[PDB]
RNA sequence: CGCGACCUCAGAUCAGACGUGGCGACCCGCUGAAUUUAAGCAUAUUAGUCAGCGGAGGAAAAGAAACUAACCAGGAUUCCCUCAGUAACGGCGAGUGAACAGGGAAGAGCCCAGCGCCGAAUCCCCGCCCCGCGGCGGGGCGCGGGAAAUGUGGCGUACGGAAGACCCACUCCCCGGCGCCGGGGGGCCCAAGUCCUUCUGAUCGAGGCCCAGCCCGUGGACGGUGUGAGGCCGGUAGCGGCCCCCGGCGCGCCGGGCCCGGGUCUUCCCGGAGUCGGGUUGCUUGGGAAUGCAGCCCAAAGCGGGUGGUAAACUCCAUCUAAGGCUAAAUACCGGCACGAGACCGAUAGUCAACAAGUACCGUAAGGGAAAGUUGAAAAGAACUUUGAAGAGAGAGUUCAAGAGGGCGUGAAACCGUUAAGAGGUAAACGGGUGGGGUCCGCGCAGUCCGCCCGGAGGAUUCAACCCGGCGGCGCGGUCCGGCCGUGCCGGCGGGGCGGAUCUCCCGCUCCCGUCGGCGGGGGACCGCCCCCCGGCCGGCGACCGGCCGCCGCCGGGCGCAUU
RNA sequence: ACGGACCAAGGAGUCUAACACGUGCGCGAGUCGGGGGCUACGAAAGCCGCCGUGGCGCAAUGAAGGUGAAGGCCGGCGGCGCGCCGCCGGCCGAGGUGGGAUCCCGAGGCCUUCCAGUCCGCCGAGGGCGCACCACCGGCCCGUCUCGCCCGCCGCGCCGG
RNA sequence: UGGAAUGCGAGUGCCUAGUGGGCCACUUUUGGUAAGCAGAACUGGCGCUGCGGGAUGAACCGAACGCCGGGUUAAGGCGCC
RNA sequence: GCCGUCGCUGGCAGUCGGCAGAGCGAGAAAGAGAGUGGCGCGGACGCUACGCCGCGACGAGUAGGAGGGCCGCUGCGGUGAGCCUUGAAGCCUAGGGCGCGGGCCCGGGUGGAGCCGCCGCAGGUGCAGAUCUUGGUGGUAGUAGCAAAUAUUCAAACGAGAACUUUGAAGGCCGAAGUGGAGAAGGGUUCCAUGUGAACAGCAGUUGAACAUGGGUCAGUCGGUCCUGAGAGAUGGGCGAG
RNA sequence: CGACUCUUAGCGGUGGAUCACUCGGCUCGUGCGUCGAUGAAGAACGCAGCUAGCUGCGAGAAUUAAUGUGAAUUGCAGGUUGAUCAUCGACACUUCGAACGCACUUGCGGCCCCGGGUUCCUCCCGGGGCUACGCCUGUCUGAGCGUCGCU
């Protein structure tokens, strides 16, 4: 259960805070787990996805072991678009099929300074939690 | 139209009573609020009693109740003059003082003077400056052993 | 329901003639709601019959002796073997039904150690029954923050809190109760008597200090004795086939005489 | 007549400030009805209510007795329980209707005028210097300007106060700045399966994870993700972590104000006026020979005045100090901001308004005021061919599904169209009883089985009785040994916790001359109940048993051999 | 005679207070924490007794001042005409009649070959203690009316019983 | 020797809805020319009640009613319907 | 014969089994009662005692009252190791049925995501009517009607399509107090061009004041602006609780 | 067998009932409890590349700066020394409106200072700061056959 009297445990209020979230909270919600190799290497469970990330699709029709680059992260429909994950329209044009980032694993990260800062901060908090558990 | 047999009755609902209906659903929240305010006062005055200053042995008026003994408003000026405590020193050392009371009886006068003599002995007065104590202050062994008294200080038992 | 619901609209009745049904209708206008019908429980919109008030008598008080009798009955039915299974608890592998455990149960602070204690006490079948009976609620309660429902599990009564609540609250089904603060709503869920309880040694010894026997009064309470039995030998079968009664009886007329 | 003061009254786009209006749920002051009831109605009642008006605050108001009581007296205000539907009011009808006291939440007290003492000892503004300057403050320098004797400041206010004399004992309280050490707001993060098979359009479904009973759990709330997820994600829990901002408790320093108390004796002083009160009138109240308020008239006094719930005279008492003012707290909040929850409602319901809702629209105006949610998981929103001018189609295509095709989830009834069947001059329709025809159902169409016995054909590693081990039941074992319990009783050179309206070395307090009497408390003795040790009976183990022994039954393994 | 084309949805004895009666539960001459205080669900629950204040009930009556719910018998003494009243010591000490469910006593007998003969049951003539309740007769307290006689003193009376 | 016959289990206490417009019929009878008129007394029906008969029918005659089979009647009928 | 009600407060704990002896329908107050002297291991059902079983009589009903509902709707506490994308609710059904009945359960289709049984609890809990409220749809009914102010005809063009559009010719009307040309109030883009024929113009339209794109109002002299009229309305003053 | 009419069933239309969903109400409880002449509430009019309504904003006009966040907004085009979002503390906030120069026509003024015009020489144009009523303290100018003092 939850013991904080300010955290909402209401369905309609949680759906409101979800579907009416501003973009910096949209980025926080739209996060994806890392692979086993990257998780062992960085000690980081999950990260928010970026435009220049590599993705294996885990669930759905387009799942497999195909490492595809993200086309762009569309936070309005809570979705990302992947390069080879696409389909053909009636007229013939290719349209990228939208995949939610919860069914998405990262095989390679695109590392900038802020990205390395977030990874080091999450690894530091994980080490503090491990030392408190020890 | 009344039926066969029953009490005559006068319901006082001929006014517009439904506008002024005091619902009592604030009650456990107000119990929590009184509890938090009382604990806040107890944490505010740290050596002092959480109840407050002492209150006199008081006979009741109005012949239904005069066998019972209450806790009154404050000590009388003649009581403070016999006990030898100034009325402005008494409010500072935690003694309820009111100037309205009289002293017709001698026994209740002597009882409140004796209760002042007991409270002056039971009082642990802390110094103003801890580095430089004064003449009329408590001892250093009493400084550590002094603590709060839960409930009414010297509860008056009939 | 709010008192302004239905009374914000101004609606005078059309009177008689007009061949209308003599209802207060909305005073004019070039819209759909004009001469429509506002007041009354039967009209669209408007008010309903008997608006529910804030000053309904929601709360019911019970006498203290009846509350204590309910607590004593809910505890006494937790020792009989048939009444616990008739509540529904899987208790086939439990070694003793008044399950009293050592005072090291308050010392636990880990849910893994609590699960291991339940495995060693062999009461884990009830918790696994709770896991199997976690299902969806039927009806409109899902959109009123009552989404998931499950079975109540074995209660655990502790005397002091030294981490036993932190160790046992995360396992679904177990409700924790203090000895002095026993609750009727948790000792008898749903008004059905005989929920399986798990006592510690100090909690099992503190009951005689709380309620006492029939010759020793309550030590913690002000004035409370045990309730009185209406009959002591409740086994009426042994009373009926006893040599005292069966001597002074007549012959049984068991021959069926039809027309 | 001129000049110079004072007093009244002007003019300023004079220098510096303030008020106006809004919201108005709660609060204060007015004003203030009629519906209704009295089965009519006029007093009453609705009702100091609705509407109207003015004024603030985060609370407002009230508030430290011109009090309650008559007792062994209580002691500011506010709020709750109770007083109490009581005293009392009322065509004494209908109906209305407190207060004291007791139990609580809270608890905090005070300041002026007067009377008097002090060289106006007082206050505001402007010029200069230092500090600080986003709540314009502190100190110094000005023969700078005003206010004020038609009275500013200090002592001092009903609890007495002031002055003088005599004794007792301290020398630390507050304001404005600088630095230092150790709850609130914001931001970023912290556990564990997307593990192997199997369904599905998609899994969050199902099975398993054995010997660390998959891994975490101070985290199995909730929400999203292609149905249903503790372990996919945001989060959840945690005296969990990191970085800023703010206030407070303290320490050290600087600039200041302040030269401050108590007891005894002596001498003085002390109070609020068109105010109280009386008559009359109107409203109001439970207040009734007038509770409160207001208008008019009369109009005070000082061992005085007010109150003492029946008007008045006399007489003693009891109790306060009116006609000046301040003050948190507990108390109220259908307005606003930030929140949390629900035995509520689920798009004719719930707010009028789940949606471009006080919107569209109507009325000159004040005002009135709707209807209206759902493709799919993802637009994947139907390319292209073909008839038509197009609306419309027919193929083809997407999707699990178009029998989901842009007002599209599910698609009822009333009503309409088509097909199939049956029928038809007493309008149609109905009840009872049959007959005939259709729709499917009985997956019917050589017809249900179950025990015992007889006879003929077959097959097992098998029947009864004995041996060993284990388990269970019973035992009036007439009365085995040993534990446990008793809503059963006793005995004690036994030890204890409670209760009592059973009695009587130590400590504290006051009165009287180390002593004698009084009060309270603590031991101490007495009784009732309970707990723990024993010793002995009774009863039970059939809400509550252990070991052998005796009988019976069951199970497992040995044999026993085919007229079982 | 009135309402009524047809169909779908909505639609009308609810809630609070007071009282009466009946039933269920707890305690019982007591009962009740409703207001207050202490210790996710939990705004729940548990606790308080020197927080039972207070409500109701255990006592009624009168307008009020007020008053306020069995008696009998023996002995001694005083007064008056064996009988009455008043004052002290011991005993019996909580009404009666009828109808009254149930319980108690048990004249007798309840059978296997005749008599004698103990114990367990069982039925009953007839006689009793009589639950509740009913009808009546009595008795006690209070307000009021009538007739008369005595007792007590801190204050002898327009006193009190 | 429960002091006539016959029949039947009785007594008693609360709470209490609806009703408080009636109508018709053998007999008696008021007012009125009379009325399917107005107003009474006894009793029964309708109201509240279906069923067989009176062709029809709130009151007439018979007879009152759970669902059925066999039989038998009442009141009425037995030319046809 | 069957259903229900009432009564007998009738009967059933006696299923007392090699720890055994199987009964108390019988006209007759009460015991298949204890004593003491003269081979084969066997026996149907039962009894949710709020249940089971047997006898008799009874059965109308308005207003009204009471009881039983394993009749029905919604939500809550328990419970069913409940159901469910290998198909929940809702809906349809010439199917199989059950119950006196309220209603309920299966078979087939549609549907795509939740739902139900039992013990209790709670209510905004059951419709055929109220000239009921909202929404929708019929007969009427392809019916009444598209009848006030004299009147249209021919050819050609655009166009898929012409009685109504456009042009030409003919015949008419308003007949200068007009059916003409211009203003005030009011309307507010209705003015003009281009394109469309989805909706409107009660037939149609290639047309329009409709729709969609675009444009259009140029002032010292024309008005407002200035003045004052009937009047309105500040300041002083008065009144007023405001 | 016809047409028309009635009943039942399959299907297809009018219609949106039922069911299931719900970024919404209703009720209860907690904390805060703050508007305005330094110009409130409200109203009007404008602001987007394509923008009617809603939302947001004010000629700096779907936003400026600062901080935090750390690669987007998106319907279509266009272009890490910080895009977008949130906080918002700095800056700015058109016209009415208590509304304030007098009226409400967007009309008419008055004073002072700047730039074209000038060569302070008056108009004209443009920009900026003032000009509402009442009231408090002080200042200045005053009035009075009000009360006085001196010649
Ligand atoms: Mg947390
Ligand atoms: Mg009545
Ligand atoms: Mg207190
Ligand atoms: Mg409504
Ligand atoms: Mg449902
Ligand atoms: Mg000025
Ligand atoms: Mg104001
Ligand atoms: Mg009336
Ligand atoms: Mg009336
Ligand atoms: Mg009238
Ligand atoms: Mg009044
Ligand atoms: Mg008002
Ligand atoms: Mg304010
Ligand atoms: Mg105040
Ligand atoms: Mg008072
Ligand atoms: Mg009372
Ligand atoms: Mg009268
Ligand atoms: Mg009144
Ligand atoms: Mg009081
Ligand atoms: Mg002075
Ligand atoms: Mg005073
Ligand atoms: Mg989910
Ligand atoms: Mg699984
Ligand atoms: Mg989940
Ligand atoms: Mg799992
Ligand atoms: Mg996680
Ligand atoms: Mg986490
Ligand atoms: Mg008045
Ligand atoms: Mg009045
Ligand atoms: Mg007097
Ligand atoms: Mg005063
Ligand atoms: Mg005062
Ligand atoms: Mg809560
Ligand atoms: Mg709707
Ligand atoms: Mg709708
Ligand atoms: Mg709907
Ligand atoms: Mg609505
Ligand atoms: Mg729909
Ligand atoms: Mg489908
Ligand atoms: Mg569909
Ligand atoms: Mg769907
Ligand atoms: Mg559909
Ligand atoms: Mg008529
Ligand atoms: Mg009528
Ligand atoms: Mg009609
Ligand atoms: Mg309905
Ligand atoms: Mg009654
Ligand atoms: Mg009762
Ligand atoms: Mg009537
Ligand atoms: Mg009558
Ligand atoms: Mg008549
Ligand atoms: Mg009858
Ligand atoms: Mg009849
Ligand atoms: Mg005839
Ligand atoms: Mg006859
Ligand atoms: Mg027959
Ligand atoms: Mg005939
Ligand atoms: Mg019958
Ligand atoms: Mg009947
Ligand atoms: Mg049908
Ligand atoms: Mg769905
Ligand atoms: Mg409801
Ligand atoms: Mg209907
Ligand atoms: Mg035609
Ligand atoms: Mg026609
Ligand atoms: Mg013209
Ligand atoms: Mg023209
Ligand atoms: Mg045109
Ligand atoms: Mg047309
Ligand atoms: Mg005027
Ligand atoms: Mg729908
Ligand atoms: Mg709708
Ligand atoms: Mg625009
Ligand atoms: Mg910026
Ligand atoms: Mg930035
Ligand atoms: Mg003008």
């Amino acid at each position: 259960m939850k013991f904080n009297p300010f955290v909402t445990s209401d369905r309609s209020k949680n759906r409101k805070r979800h579907f009416n979230a501003p973009s910096h909270i949209r980025r926080k919600i739209m996060s994806s787990p890392l692979s086993k190799e990257l998780r062992q290497k960085y000690n980081v469970r999950s990260m928010p996805i970026r435009k220049d990330d590599e993705v294996q699709v885990v669930r759905g029709h387009y799942k497999g072991q195909q490492i595809g680059k993200v086309v762009q992260v569309y936070r309005k429909k809570y979705v990302i678009y992947i390069e080879r994950v696409q389909r053909e329209k009636a007229n013939g044009t290719t349209v990228h099929v939208g995949i939610h980032p919860s069914k998405v694993v990262i095989t390679r990260l695109k590392l900038d300074k802020d990205r390395k800062k977030i990874l080091e901060r999450k690894a530091k908090s994980r080490q503090v939690g491990k030392e408190k558990g020890k | 139209a009344p039926s066969r047999n029953g009490m005559i009755l006068k319901p006082h609902f001929h006014k517009d009573w439904q506008r002024r209906v005091a619902t009592w659903f604030n009650q456990p929240a107000r119990k929590i609020r009184r509890r938090k305010a009382r604990q806040a006062r107890a944490r505010r005055i740290a050596p002092r009693p959480a109840a407050g200053p002492i209150r006199p042995i008081v006979r009741c008026p109005t012949v239904r109740y005069h066998t019972k003994v209450r806790a009154g408003r404050g000590f009388s000026l003649e009581e403070l003059r016999v006990a030898g405590i100034h009325k402005k020193v008494a409010r500072t050392i935690g003694i309820s003082v009111d100037p309205r009371r009289r002293n017709k009886s001698t026994e209740s006068l002597q009882a409140n003077v004796q209760r002042l003599k007991e409270y002056r002995s039971k009082l642990v007065l802390f110094p103003r400056k801890p580095s430089a104590p004064k003449k009329g202050d408590s001892s250093a062994e009493e400084l550590k052993l002094a603590t709060q008294l839960t409930g009414p200080v010297m509860p008056i038992r009939n | 329901v709010s008192e302004l619901a239905g009374h914000q609209t101004s609606a005078e009745s059309w009177g008689t003639g007009r061949a209308v049904a003599r209802i207060p209708r909305v005073r004019g206008g070039g819209t759909h709601r004009s001469g429509q019908g506002a007041f009354g429980n039967m009209c669209r919109g408007g008010r309903m019959f008997a608006p529910t008030k804030t000053w309904r008598r929601w709360h019911r008080r019970v006498n203290t002796t009846q509350k204590r009798y309910a607590i004593c009955s809910a505890l006494a039915a937790s020792a009989l073997p048939a009444l616990v299974m008739s509540k529904g608890h899987r208790i086939e592998e439990v070694p003793e039904l008044p399950l009293v455990v050592e005072d090291k149960v308050e010392g636990y602070k880990k849910t893994k150690e609590a699960v291991l204690l339940l495995k060693k006490l062999k009461a884990w079948n009830d918790i696994k029954k709770v896991y199997a009976s976690q299902r969806m609620r039927a009806g409109k309660g899902k959109m009123r923050n009552r989404r998931r429902i499950q079975r109540r599990g074995p209660c655990v009564i502790y005397n002091e809190d030294n981490g036993i609540v932190k160790a046992f609250r995360n396992i679904p089904g177990i409700t924790l109760l203090n000895v002095t603060k026993l609750n009727i709503l948790k000792l008898a869920p749903g008004g059905h008597v005989g929920r399986f309880c798990i006592w510690t040694e100090s909690a099992f010894r503190k009951l005689d200090d709380l309620y006492g026997t029939w010759r020793k009064a309550a030590s913690l309470k002000s004035n409370y004795n045990l309730p009185m039995h209406k009959m002591l030998n409740t086994d009426l079968s042994r009373i009926l086939k006893s040599p005292e009664i069966q001597r002074a009886l007549r012959a049984p007329r068991k021959k069926i005489h039809r027309r």
